[PDB]
């Protein structure tokens, strides 16, 4: 049975949340592929099937339980479970479809969306983007409900593709940024929610091209310079992996060391 | 994947129109957008996601409009009041990616626009 990582809203305090998201990342990775001080995430190739994925069960006040499913090669949720049922955002390719059926194996109802999970599609569904979409404890509180009474009926598309938003974000994002996780603390700290800021999204936007800028770099240097945009969305560019390394907590393999 | 219309010389206040439409595996297609480059960087002129998000250059907003056609997987970038600073070739640039947003990158082969 694969990893699983407990998370209620129900108290949460900073420090729980912080304990969640390091705790995600210990299940990730083991951490002995370091590049340039950054750990890596396990090649998916060499992975075996019974590696491949972790679980993230999340509460709520109301008691409420759903389980997401996690990729460890890339941290994103793949799908999630509640109660008899579990729903699978729609595959790429038939490897990654076979890939899930490990997952949730004694199951009784399988859904597979006819979207994926990427955030332009996920936007469209919701109908906002995720600079309109509030973050925090709260959100988390009532997208935990919203998933679980998906398999029930009571949860309509657009609230769905919100609550995998928030979901993704305070998740997989965070546990691939520390910069995301300290979004998200403090949030939790000055009991706020709010939707993220372009110096998120643009960090969000950019993992991919991150690790590989990181992991093809030379004497910490970038081969060319990355954009990303401050809080105020203006632009500016990285060409060091120095600046990198209080941001990134996580990244995807792209190249051998 | 990426076929590319558009470019030209036009003179300072004319107008171009570039367009680059995506085929095969985009399933998961995200932003899709245009690159400038001139001799001696490479820098991100506008991209528009498919749920409406715009990134433009400060250097040419309220001239370059750019949009998406999500049907065609196509993007448009009208340029008009062009300037000589924006001669450069110009690349459309497509995202796609399930498991992470800039997972897949594709470039176009680049068309020169130059302006004076
Ligand atoms: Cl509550
Ligand atoms: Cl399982
Ligand atoms: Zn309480
Ligand atoms: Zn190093
Ligand atoms: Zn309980
Ligand atoms: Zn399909
Ligand atoms: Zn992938």
């Amino acid at each position: 049975q694969y990893p699983i990582i407990n998370f209620t809203t129900a108290g949460a305090t900073v420090q729980s949340y912080t304990n969640f998201i390091r705790a995600v990342r210990g299940r990730l990775t083991t951490g002995a592929d370091v590049r340039h001080e950054i750990p890596v995430l396990p090649n998916r190739v060499g992975l075996p099937i019974n590696q491949r994925f972790i679980l993230v069960e999340l509460s709520n006040h109301a008691e409420l339980s759903v389980t997401l499913a996690l990729d460890v090669t890339n941290a994103y949720v793949v799908g999630y479970r509640a109660g008899n049922s579990a729903y699978f955002f729609h595959p790429d390719n038939q490897e990654d479809a076979e890939a899930i059926t490990h997952l949730f194996t004694d199951v009784q109802n399988r859904y597979t969306f006819a979207f994926g999970g990427n955030y332009d599609r996920l936007e469209q569904l919701a109908g906002n983007l995720r600079e309109n979409i509030e973050l925090g404890n709260g959100p988390l509180e009532e997208a935990i409900s919203a998933l679980y009474y998906y398999s029930t009926g009571g949860t309509q598309l657009p609230t769905l593709a919100r609550s995998f938003i928030i979901c993704i974000q305070m998740i997989s994002e965070a546990a691939r940024f520390q910069y995301i996780e300290g979004e998200m603390r403090t949030r939790i700290r000055y009991n706020r929610r709010s939707a993220p800021d372009p110096s998120v999204i643009t960090l969000e936007n950019s993992w991919g091209r991150l690790s590989t800028a990181i992991q093809e770099s030379n004497q910490g240097a970038f081969a060319s310079p990355i954009q990303l945009q401050r809080r105020n969305g203006s632009k500016f560019s990285v060409y060091d992996v120095s600046i990198l390394i209080p941001i990134i907590a996580l990244m995807v393999y792209r190249c051998a060391p | 994947q990426l076929v590319e219309t558009g470019g030209g010389l036009v003179q300072p206040g004319g107008s171009l129109r570039l367009s680059c439409a995506a085929s095969g595996s985009i399933f998961s297609i995200n932003a899709m957008g245009w690159y400038r480059q001139a001799p001696g960087e490479r820098e991100l002129v506008a991209d528009i996601s498919s749920s409406g998000r715009i990134n433009e250059a400060d250097s040419v907003k309220g001239r370059f409009t750019i949009s998406r056609d999500n049907a065609k997987n196509t993007v448009y970038l009208q340029m008009n009041s062009l300037k000589p600073e924006d001669t450069a070739v110009y690349y459309c640039n497509v995202l796609a990616g399930s498991h992470y947003y800039d997972e897949y990158e594709y470039w176009g082969q680049g068309t020169q626009v130059t302006v004076s």
